[PDB]
C-alpha cells in the first residue's frame, strides 16, 4: 500500500543507532527523506534517483542512506544526537507528483529517566450541561507523558468511536519553559444526553503510549515506561 | 534555491474561499501543492508547472514567467484545515525542496451560540472544566499562570445530527480553582452561563 515507513515511533538514548525503513512497490525511481521539526516545513535529508545513486540533501549530517534496490531507501542514524528529534518523511515521485509516507516520530534523549507514560482520566457530562442543551460532553485527560508519542481514542461499547470526538491538536507542556517537558492532552466525546443517561452504555477513553523497549536497560525505581494503554472509564449515569 | 509562501497563516469560516500564495526564486520549476492533516499525512494536491487546474472544490495556477503559483480552495470546509505546502525541483537537481507552509484554520458557522462554562466531576475531589458553545469568533486565551491549563479551542462535529460546536478545557490542583475564574482569567461573551 504505497509508500510504508517503519517503525512509526521510537525513542533513542543518545549515541544509538537505528534505520528508519521505507519501502515503495510502485517501481518509482525518485526516493526523498524529510525531516520536519513541530511547526516547521520539510527540509531534505537525503534523496535518490533510482537503484544504487544517493545525493546528500539540504540537512544530511548524521545520517546516512543506501539504495540497493528500487523498493527500499533506508535511512540510517550511527550515533543519535538530541537534534535528530524530529518527524522523518520518506516519499517517492513519479512523474513529478510526490508520493509520502506516513512518518516516523524519532525522540533522541540524554537520559531515558525523562520518559514517563500518561496517566488517564475521564470526566462525566455535567448536569447543567444535560439540562441546558440535551447535549453531554466526556473529557478525557492524559497527563504527564513523555515523548508525545500517543494515540488517543474513545471506545464506546467496546468499538471505536470518530464522531462527535475532537482530541487537541498539539498537547500542552507541563513546564513550557523545558525541552523535554511532560505533556498534557485532552479530547472530548459528545453523545446525546439520552445516550450517556443510559447506564447499559459504557465509555473509555484510550492512549496508546510509545514507550522503551527491551533494547533499553532500566535503572529507576519505577516501572519501565513502556510502550503500553493507558485507559479510563465511565457508565452512563441515569441519576 | 527557495520557495517562499505566504500568508503565514490563513482563518476562515465555513463557505469562504481561500487562496494561498507559492513565490519562488528562478532556479525552481516543476511545483507542486501539497495538505498535511493534523496527523501529519502529506497528501499531493497538484503537479502544477505552468497553467491552471482544477481538482472538486480546489484549484492551482503556476505563473512561471512571473514566478509564483496560487492555490485556491473553494467552499472551505472545516475538513479542509491542516497546512499548505509548495514544493519544487531546484533546476539541474532532481532535489525536491518544501516552503515553510501556510496554517490553514478552517472554523464552523456556529448556528446557535450558547456558550456556557460547565464543571465536570472525574469518573473515579478532581474536576475539569468546559467552555463550550461560543461562536467561532472567541478565541480562547492561555494560561497566565504555571499552573493552570487551558488547552487551545477545538471542533468536535456530531455527524448524524449535522451538529458542530467549539469547546476548551481548563483544570488545576490548586485549593481556590473556580470554574467560574478559569476562563475569567480570559474574557468570555456577553452572556457565558455559569450554573450554580
Amino acid at each position: 500500500a504505497g509508500v510504508t515507513q517503519t517503525p512509526k515511533f521510537r525513542i533513542l538514548k543518545i549515541g544509538q543507532s537505528m534505520t528508519l525503513q521505507c519501502t515503495q512497490d510502485m517501481n518509482h525511481n525518485y526516493m526523498y527523506w524529510y525531516r520536519q521539526d513541530p511547526g516547521m516545513g520539510l527540509k531534505l535529508i537525503y534523496y535518490s534517483v533510482g537503484a544504487g545513486i544517493t545525493d546528500k540533501g539540504e540537512v544530511p549530517n548524521g545520517y546516512n542512506v543506501s539504495r540497493s534496490t528500487t523498493e527500499d531507501f533506508p535511512l540510517r542514524l550511527e550515533l543519535a544526537a538530541p537534534s535528530q528529534t524530529s518527524v522523518y518523511f520518506c516519499a517517492s515521485t513519479y512523474h513529478g507528483t510526490g508520493y509520502f509516507g506516513e512518518g516516523s516520530w524519532l525522540t533522541v534523549v540524554e537520559d531515558l529517566n525523562k520518559v514517563f507514560p500518561p496517566e488517564v482520566a475521564v470526566f462525566e457530562p455535567s448536569e447543567a450541561e444535560i439540562s441546558h442543551t440535551q447535549k453531554a460532553t466526556l473529557v478525557c485527560l492524559a497527563t504527564g507523558f513523555f515523548p508525545d508519542h500517543v494515540e488517543l481514542s474513545w471506545w464506546v461499547n467496546g468499538k471505536e468511536v470518530h464522531s462527535g470526538v475532537c482530541t487537541d491538536p498539539q498537547p500542552l507542556k507541563e513546564q513550557p519553559a523545558l525541552n523535554d517537558s511532560r505533556y498534557a492532552l485532552s479530547s472530548r466525546l459528545r453523545v446525546s444526553a439520552t445516550f450517556w443517561q443510559n447506564p447499559r452504555n459504557h465509555f473509555r477513553c484510550q492512549v496508546q503510549f510509545y514507550g522503551l523497549s527491551e533494547n533499553d536497560e532500566w535503572t529507576q525505581d519505577r516501572a519501565k515506561p513502556v510502550t503500553q494503554i493507558v485507559s479510563a472509564e465511565a457508565w452512563g449515569r441515569a441519576d | 534555491i527557495q520557495v517562499e509562501q505566504s500568508p503565514p497563516d490563513l482563518i476562515l469560516q465555513e463557505g469562504a474561499n481561500s487562496t494561498l500564495r507559492c513565490n519562488f526564486s528562478d532556479s525552481v520549476n516543476n511545483l507542486q501543492w501539497f495538505h498535511q492533516n493534523p496527523w501529519g499525512q502529506l497528501i499531493n494536491l497538484f503537479y502544477i508547472p505552468s497553467g491552471t487546474k482544477q481538482n472538486g472544490r480546489l484549484s492551482a495556477t503556476t505563473v512561471a514567467t512571473e514566478r509564483y503559483s496560487l492555490l485556491y480552495i473553494s467552499s472551505s470546509q472545516t475538513t479542509d484545515s491542516g497546512v499548505y505546502f509548495c514544493a519544487a525541483l531546484i533546476q539541474g537537481a532532481q532535489k525536491l525542496v518544501f516552503g515553510q507552509g501556510t496554517r490553514l484554520t478552517i472554523n464552523p458557522n456556529i448556528q446557535n451560540p450558547d456558550p456556557a462554562v460547565y464543571q465536570l466531576r472525574d469518573s473515579k475531589d478532581k474536576s475539569v472544566c468546559l467552555f463550550t458553545d461560543f461562536d467561532s469568533q472567541t478565541n480562547v486565551s492561555q494560561s497566565k499562570d504555571s499552573d493552570v491549563y487551558i488547552t487551545d479551542k477545538c471542533v468536535l462535529d456530531m455527524r448524524s445530527m449535522d451538529f458542530k460546536s467549539n469547546s476548551a478545557v481548563a483544570w488545576s490542583n490548586k485549593s481556590d480553582f473556580a470554574c467560574a475564574n478559569a476562563f475569567n482569567n480570559s474574557i468570555i461573551p456577553e452572556d457565558t452561563f455559569f450554573p450554580s
